RNA sequence: AUCGCUUCUUCGGCUUAGCUAAGAUCAAAGUGUAGUAUC
């Protein structure tokens, strides 16, 4: 009966029915019905926050959490993700992007160690720089973690124009600093 | 029964966190112990490392690939 | 007919205690955990009853078992008695499970706390607050003081609040902590409000925000009185002497004689 | 008024104040006295006795 | 009324020895009397015309 | 308190007004036809209309338009009183119809007359009514 | 913000250099710092222009 | 003039010796007018003015 | 219920002032030319 | 206006009360005439807006009547003395109004 | 019912049962402390 | 582990009998009768 609910019922009216549903499973389940009804009322109570605020960073912070825990499929997690990402902060001022700018270097980590896409994790930094107001502030980490990921693919030509950029848009100590101990490193 | 058990987890809190006795200083450190972004940083630093250790790996091999020409 | 007598007999507290006993000693862990969940059935269980089902399966080492038996524990009472189970229940998982199942572990004290009447609120909220700041996120453990002190109840919101006060002062430092002050001096009772204020005017005058604090103590004032208060005054006095002068030292005088004018009504 | 509710509000409060040793002695006086159970009886059937 | 003393004494000899242990006592009253009392305290617990 | 009466002009029946309901009734046994509703304001004209139409002023200003043969609503007007008189004065209490019954006459609590007129510029296909029952 | 920033920066610096047998040409960062901030923290508010 | 609740007999802040001042430049002698104002009252004006 | 005829919305063109009171009567004329409203000033008005 | 009061309410009601509305109505006016705002606190204010209603409403009939009368005493030759005495009360306070 | 709950009149006029009901009360309805006054500047201008 | 009478406190419910020109208007003093206290 619980199942059956959870299907034609599924946005709104679920909200009673999982409260049930899992001191249901709370005894039966023990191993694999507590998880699955928890993680998924989870998912649906995550997924509530994210259509009242999609602004709500740590709901998303908290819902990577979950899936990346789950291992769940890989095209669900960058839906996840890009719908994350898509939240651009409204006030273009750095205190307000120090929360947010972590939801693009969780998908590049995401996509480097687990996807293990390479080539797609390009495109979560070039994304990322191309979205960073730079001519008013820049994240050094953005520019370090995207110049390191080249020498990871042996590229040095990349992470020189990577760094090369970086101080051309933006003379940050943060990346000076990063810069020379590549090159000391090298 | 140690119908009490309860508090002596929450003992920390119960002793150093219940109260404060006075404040009367302020330093550099105590205007912003944390960055509001520090916890953030922590979940990452398990995976970052990894990271940092293909890159100790990955330069290994662009110096000996240099010097191998 | 349904002779009374034996009836009832099989409502028998003392004996399926004793019946319980015997399978313990001589059931082996099968047989036991039927006749203990045939005394939840028939709701003869008394929550020593289920600490005890808790204990033989949790000293048998099934531990998942123990947890349910809590679990329908929990649906059998209601509050005050429910409250060892949780307090039993909520620190045996913490301790095994607490860290790898912390995204369970949220459900059981958000299903706690739904229920939890006030006063016996404050110990669980303190024990959901060190789950999530030791393994869980910063930004939700600071949450659940905001819920505590909604929850607690007036006598003992204002331990609340000082925790609330010291963990953001800890981690975001005192200029974040000034709103929840201003909650603070607005919501707990006026004695504690008073000790607030005094509590908030120190911070604003080692800032050395001293406009700010003539409106904490000036807004403190007028719930005090000079008759019996005198630590407060003294405090202001020695503020306004130290970081004030003749303008605004008559304001404080105007306000004392205003505010004790509301109670010397002889 | 004022004299009235500063006297009864006081009244009041010391009534209330160190409510618990009153309580748990009288607790303890009632206690005690039905434990005690059977006074002897001394009956007065002096015509029996005759 | 024996009986109904024999049940006072014995509840408030426990209040005795959990105070002379300094105990929630109102708790462990609540531990045993939780089972069936629960279900005799749910049958205990303008409009007008 | 039943403080308007309308008998339709071209049918057997007759309807009545109060703040409980708008009611219809067959004549002449005065049987009961069912109820227009939800104008739940202190109520007193109804105006009856050869085409089939009833209308209901209300104290408060309110004014609604009904189809007699369902108890279909289909306008709600809110009168608006001339100038220095606005929130207490809006109220109605007059209505009658012209003898095409193609107007509307209302009196008004703001010391006005005011006529109503039917539009006509591109209605039918705008406006739709479905089925409903 | 800006506060923080500046400070940290050189009370990093003072931990990293000091100790050293050629210190004392320093003038002692963090400790001055701290100095001159309680020096400073003695103030009052100015009456009005007008009166 | 005395004897009404709300009347204000407290003494005279900044404000309302500055908005008299002000007020007794911008009307000459109007103190009737004055007096709502300041809500202080006419006599009350007359005398802190003076 | 059952199917409403579909009737034109009604629309608003005048207001008549001239009553110095409330009124509370309309009765328009057999011959259609001119209706009498009659008013809380204590006066009928024969309207065109 | 008790009329208006008792179809304002809807059923079970105190109605009774609607007695005492009908002196917050007399102290409508008499504060009408005196020009003094009157503005009771807590009052069910669809009654209000009816009281409202029917205080202007006397107060168009009031001040009607008042310069009628006046007209006619302008032309008056006629015992009009004690209708002079009362027109002069409205017009002193519709002046002073 | 509790928006019918209507406040009993308390008369500054008549009071035919005699009645003391006096001093918060009936000053309670008196009103006088809504309209604020405030005074165009334009006084200031013509006083200078 | 079930059981009864009474006292007490304590919560909600529990009515100004029009109108007008606020209807109109502002003497106090001395002589006669009734009420309270003392021999
Ligand atoms: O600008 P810098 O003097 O080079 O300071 C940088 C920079 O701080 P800013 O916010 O002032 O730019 C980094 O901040 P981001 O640009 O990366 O946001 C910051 O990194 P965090 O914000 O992650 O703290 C880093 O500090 P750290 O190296 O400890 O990460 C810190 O460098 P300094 O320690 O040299 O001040």
């Amino acid at each position: 009966i619980f199942k059956y609910g959870l299907d034609n019922l599924p946005s709104n009216r679920t909200e009673e029915i999982f409260k049930h549903y899992t001191q249901h499973e709370k005894k039966f389940g023990e191993r694999v019905g507590i998880e699955d009804v928890i993680i998924s009322k989870r998912k649906t109570q995550y997924e509530k926050m994210v259509e009242e605020n999609g602004y709500n960073y740590d709901a998303w912070f908290d819902y990577l959490r979950l899936l990346e825990n789950e291992e769940t499929d890989r095209e669900e997690v960058e839906d996840v993700y890009e719908r994350a990402i898509a939240n651009i902060p409204p006030h273009s001022e750095k205190r307000y992007w120090r929360r947010y700018i972590y939801l693009w270097i969780n998908y590049a980590l995401y996509e480097e160690l687990v996807a293990k896409d390479f080539d797609r994790a390009r495109q979560v930094y070039k994304a990322c720089i191309d979205i960073i107001p730079h001519k008013t502030f820049t994240f050094a980490k953005v520019w370090i973690m995207f110049a390191h990921f080249e020498i990871r693919q042996l590229d040095l030509n990349a992470a020189r124009k990577i760094m090369g950029v970086a101080i051309g848009k933006c003379p940050k100590d943060k990346l000076f600093r990063a810069y020379i101990d590549l090159e000391l490193q090298l | 029964m140690d119908l009490d058990i309860v508090q002596r987890e929450i003992t920390e809190h119960l002793k150093d966190v219940l109260h404060e006795k006075a404040i009367d200083s302020v330093d550099l450190a105590m205007l912003a112990p944390k960055k509001i972004d520090w916890d953030l940083k922590r979940d990452i630093e398990s995976k970052l490392q990894k990271l940092e250790r293909r890159t100790q790996k990955a330069v290994a091999t662009i110096i000996r690939q240099r010097l191998a020409e | 007919n349904m002779q009374s007598v034996q009836a009832r007999v099989h409502r028998s507290p003392i004996l399926w205690a004793m019946y319980a006993d015997y399978e313990e000693c001589c059931g082996t862990v099968e047989s036991c955990r039927k006749v203990y969940d045939k005394m939840i059935e028939l709701r003869v269980a008394s929550p020593q009853m289920i600490m005890n089902y808790a204990m033989f399966l949790e000293e048998n080492e099934y531990f998942e078992l123990a947890f349910q038996a809590y679990e329908k524990g929990i649906a059998l009472f209601k509050w005050p008695g429910v409250f060892d189970i949780w307090n039993t229940y909520l620190v045996k998982f913490i301790k095994r499970y607490g860290g790898k199942k912390l995204e369970r572990a949220r459900d059981l004290f958000e299903q706690c706390l739904e229920n939890c009447p006030p006063t016996h609120a404050k110990y669980i909220f303190l024990l959901y607050a060190k789950l999530e700041e030791e393994h869980g996120l910063a930004r939700h453990a600071l949450s659940i003081y905001n819920r505590a002190c909604s929850g607690v109840d007036r006598a003992d919101m204002h331990s609340m609040y000082n925790i609330y006060i010291k963990k953001v002062q800890e981690m975001y430092g005192i200029a974040q902590c000034r709103p929840i002050f201003e909650r603070a001096i607005s919501e707990l009772p006026e004695d504690k409000s008073r000790a607030m204020s005094l509590r908030y005017a120190q911070l604003e005058t080692t800032v050395g925000e001293i406009d700010r604090a003539r409106a904490i103590y000036a807004h403190a004032a007028e719930i005090s009185d000079p008759k019996v208060h005198v630590k407060f005054w003294d405090t202001w006095k020695n503020f306004e002497v130290a970081h004030g002068n003749e303008a605004t030292v008559r304001d404080m005088l105007r306000v004392r004689r205003s505010v004790e004018a509301s109670y010397n009504v002889n | 008024a004022s004299v009235d509710e500063e006297a009864k509000l006081k009244r009041y409060l010391e009534k209330q104040a160190r409510k618990e040793q009153e309580l748990k002695e009288k607790r303890k006086a009632k206690l005690e006295k039905l434990t005690a159970g059977p006074a002897k009886h001394m009956f007065e059937d002096q015509d029996y006795l005759s | 009324k024996k009986e109904r003393d024999q049940w006072q004494v014995k509840e408030l000899q426990d209040r005795k020895a959990a105070e002379d242990k300094g105990l929630d006592y109102e708790r462990v009253r609540s531990l045993e009397m939780s089972a069936d009392v629960t279900e005799k305290l749910e049958q205990k617990r303008f409009t007008s015309y | 308190s039943v403080r308007a009466l309308t008998i339709h002009p071209r049918l057997n029946m007759f309807a009545s007004a109060s703040p409980d309901n708008i009611k219809q009734w067959k004549l002449p046994k005065g049987e009961f036809m069912q109820n227009l509703s939800g104008h739940n304001a202190i109520i007193n004209t109804l105006s009856s209309n050869d085409d089939g139409v009833v209308v209901s002023g209300a104290d408060n200003g309110s004014l609604c338009f009904w189809d007699w043969r369902s108890g279909f609503c289909f306008q709600k007007i809110q009168t608006k009183p001339q100038p220095g008189s606005i929130e207490s004065e809006a109220g109605i209490y007059a209505s009658c119809f012209d003898k095409t019954g193609l107007r509307l006459i209302t009196a008004e609590a703001d010391k006005t007359i005011k006529m109503y007129k039917e539009d006509d510029e591109a209605t039918e296909e705008s406006h739709p009514i479905v089925w409903r029952p | 913000e800006q506060i923080v920033k500046i400070g940290h920066a050189s009370d990093s610096v003072r931990q990293y250099i000091d100790g050293t047998a050629t210190s004392g040409l320093l003038t002692d960062y963090t400790e001055s710092a701290r100095a001159n901030a309680v020096a400073a923290r003695t103030m009052r508010t100015p009456m009005l222009k007008d009166t | 003039e005395w004897l009404d609740p709300g009347i204000k007999k407290t003494e005279w802040s900044r404000e309302e010796d500055e908005k008299l001042l002000h007020l007794a430049k911008l009307m000459p002698t109007q103190w009737r007018t004055i007096a709502p104002i300041v809500g202080r009252t006419s006599a009350q004006c007359l005398e802190r003015y003076e | 219920m059952m199917k409403p005829k579909w009737h034109a919305p009604w629309k608003l063109y005048r207001v008549a002032s001239g009553h110095t009171g409330w009124v509370r009567a309309v009765d328009v004329e057999p011959g259609n030319q001119w209706f009498a409203s009659g008013g809380a000033d204590r006066i009928i008005k024969i309207w065109d | 206006v008790m009329h208006d009061i008792l179809d304002m309410m809807p059923d079970g009601i105190k109605q009774n009360k609607a007695r005492v509305i009908l002196q917050h109505l007399s102290e409508a006016w008499r504060c009408w005439k005196a020009n003094i705002p009157w503005k009771v606190p807590g009052l069910p204010t669809p009654v209000e807006n009816m009281i409202l209603r029917y205080v202007k409403a006397k107060a168009d009939w009031w001040t009607n009547s008042a310069h009628y009368n006046r007209e006619r005493v302008r032309r008056g030759a006629t015992v009009d003395k004690t209708v002079c005495k009362k027109n002069l009360g409205r017009l002193t306070r519709l002046y002073l109004k | 019912q509790n928006d019918w709950k209507i406040p009993p009149c308390i008369s500054n006029w008549k009071n035919p049962k005699g009645f003391t009901v006096g001093l918060d009360k009936r000053l309670a309805a008196d009103g006088r402390g809504l309209q604020q006054t405030h005074i165009n500047e334009n006084f200031a201008k013509l006083a200078d």
